[PDB]
Order: C-alpha cells, then structure tokens, then sequence
C-alpha cells in the first residue's frame, strides 16, 4: 500500500529499464501509492550509498569483495565498439577487440562498475589500449566519439543510433555484461522496498535475462 | 534463462 | 601548449556542447598535445570539486553566494514541459506553466543547479507543483515521462525526440536558462587551461549565446 523507496542506479538504467520496472510495478492497484526517489551514478559511488543506507536498493555492476552486499542478476547488456563514421573501423560491422590496438580510446573512469569486465577483456588478448581521455557517463562518451575525439567500448544503448557513429559488434574476446539488483545482506528492508525487490527480480527473470 | 549464469563469479 | 585539463560539467553538456568545444579547440596545432579528463555531475557536487581543485574548469549553473568562484556566461538552454505522448496536455503545442497545476511532476532533485530557476518560475506564478518523484539526471527524467509516470520541466535536449513524449514550449513565464564556465577566482591557471577557457568563452559568445 503505502511507503517510499530510495533507488540508486547506474546511468544507462535511466532511459528504459527503470521506467519499465516502475511502470509495471505501479500498474498493480496496491502499488499505486508507493513513491520513489531515484538516484543516478557510477557503481563505485553507489556501493557506499547502499552501506550508509541512503538507498534501499540499487541496480549496478557486481563488485568483488563486498560480502555485506547481495548481488542478484537483473538484466544484461552487450558491449560494442563505437567509432565516428569517418573512422577507419567504420567500414566494418564486427571486429575483434585486438583490431582496435592502434586507436585512441575514450575510456571509462575508474569509478565505472564496467571497468573490471573491460580491463579483463584487454588483458585476455594482451593488449594495452591507448587511452586518450577518461569519462564517466555514457552520453559524454558517445558525444566525444561522434566528433572523432576517439573510439570507445561501451554498452549498446538506444541513443547510439542518434549520433554520427558506427556501432561494431565484438567477436573476440567473448563477454557477458550482467547488471545486478544490489542490497545489504542481513538488513531490515521496508515492506514497499521488499515488494519492489521481489517484483523486479521476477520481472528481470521473465523479461530481461 | 541467463539468471543461473549471472550468479557465477 | 601542453599539460592536462580536468573539466567537470553538468550532464547535458556531454552530448554535444563539450564535444564541439573540444573538437574545435584541438584543431589548433598548439593545442594538439593538451590532454583532458572529463567529469559529469550536478552543479551542487561540481562546485566543491572546483574548490578542491579536482577540476581545473567547470561548466555548470550559476550559484549565488559563491564569491570564490568566477562564473562567465558560456551557453544557454530553453526550458520546456515534457509529457507522455498520450497525456492530456499533449493536445497542445505550447502551454503556460500554470496549465500543469493538476499534474504530478518528475522533479529535479535539490542537487540540480537548475532548481533555483525552476522554483522561481513556479513561485512567480504562485503555484506549488505536485511532485511525484525526484531524479537528478536528464535521461532518467525523460525515461520516466515516456512511461507516463509523470510530467516534467527540463532543458530542451536532442534526446527528447526519441522517447514517446510530446515537448511543449512554455509561453508564460519566460526566463533565460544560462550555463556558465566556472573557475576559481584569482587562482593560478595553467597555460593549457587558460587557453581553453579563453577559447570556450569566445566560442560561446559567437555561437552559443546569441
Ligand atoms: O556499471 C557502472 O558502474 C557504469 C557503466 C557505464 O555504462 C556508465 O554508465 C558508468 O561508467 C557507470
Ligand atoms: O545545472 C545543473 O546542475 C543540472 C541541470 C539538469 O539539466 C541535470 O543535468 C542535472 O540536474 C544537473
């Protein structure tokens, strides 16, 4: 019935995933009066805000060595390579990551919960990417790719189709990018927050995974 | 389907 | 010129404005070797990171009672009202802000440097908006409008055309939304940062501010 949910999440979840979860959660009559406050940020900022209880729940990347935090699979993304339409790689439709070795990257900053996965991909193929600059949020990244300031590896998100960039699928190496519903282990959680948590986990299994 | 896979670390 | 520039900016500047400035700045031969790191956030977080020197320069909203920070006009935005494509207000192409009185908002959180302007617009027309939820970043806001979770007032940005929303221009009240290049007053600034500051202010005067 009544209550508030403070939900923090990583940037790319704002465009479609969180709205879809909230829309479907709230069509149930007994959820109409539940309210939210929504916070956006990078995984490394979000984890402290879970521990200090600013957030009831979070949607973010998995983080190693956080035994106080429960990470439960919610959705997934596809990593792609994004280049300006004039770039030499734009002639291709798919590439191996090692094919990018010569080119300057717009790289995610260390705050990004994506960097463990990305770094492991480059380590797997023994490539040390040329990093031209760092950015945290995704629209700033594709913005810089669109003026050919560099290339990037990033999640395939709907906005990429609206910049003057070519999106390339990655053949090798292989990857899965999972996104998690994160919460404090052994912690008291309000009835509304628990209702949203269970709802979102069911929804992700049925529709996202 | 991918839920189980997502639990592996 | 050489060295690094740490540039912090409010989210909406990432899509086009910062790329345009950086691309045009870097065409100059004496700027090719300058490097950047780019940070994104809301105005209220950006200000401390200017004071603690994490950023050499920032692009953000004006903040009153910050005598240590120099704000110089850089660009501007148009505030619009955004509603789901089947919302009752979607029948219109333009509205007065008071035409939104009955409807629940997806409102900017207190961290947003836009809130002084927005709050003053509602206070001017003596309306207390119904606030359904708060968000900080713009794509999260239009994302929720697109599922008709609420309506919003926000900057007109290129991404709005790609959600299931109608963008309404605001007839009354009308007020300018300016965005500023911010730096620490009377503080040493590196040759690269100074070159970029001067370039950006000149560019904004010529192409952004009208
Ligand atoms: O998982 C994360 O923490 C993030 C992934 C990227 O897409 C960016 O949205 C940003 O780096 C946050
Ligand atoms: O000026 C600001 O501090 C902001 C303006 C809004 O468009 C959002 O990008 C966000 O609330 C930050």
């Amino acid at each position: 019935s009544h209550g508030n949910i403070d939900l923090g999440f990583i940037y790319t979840m704002g465009a479609h995933t969180v709205p879809e979860l909230v829309q479907n959660f709230t069509k149930v009559e007994s959820h109409k009066d539940i309210t939210f406050s929504f916070f956006q940020g990078a995984t490394k900022s979000i984890i402290p805000d879970l521990k200090n209880e600013k957030f009831d729940l979070a949607i973010c990347s998995y983080v190693e060595n956080e035994p106080d935090i429960e990470f439960l699979p919610l959705t997934k993304q596809e990593l792609v390579v994004v280049v300006a339409e004039n770039h030499p790689l734009a002639k291709y439709d798919s590439i191996d990551l090692q094919d990018t070795a010569d080119y300057s990257y717009i790289f995610f900053s260390d705050t990004s919960g994506l960097r463990p996965l990305i770094d492991s991909l480059f380590a797997e193929i023994n490539i040390q990417p040329k990093i031209g600059c760092y950015v945290e949020e995704d629209t700033a990244m594709v913005g810089l790719v669109s003026v050919d300031y560099g290339i990037s590896i990033m999640p395939k998100i709907s906005s990429l189709a609206h910049y003057n960039v070519k999106v390339l699928s990655i053949n090798e190496p292989k990857h899965d990018r999972f996104i998690y519903l994160a919460s404090l282990k052994n912690h008291y959680i309000s009835p509304a927050s628990k209702a949203f948590k269970d709802f979102a986990l069911r929804y992700g299994k049925k529709h996202f995974l | 389907g991918a839920y189980g896979a997502g639990l592996a670390h």
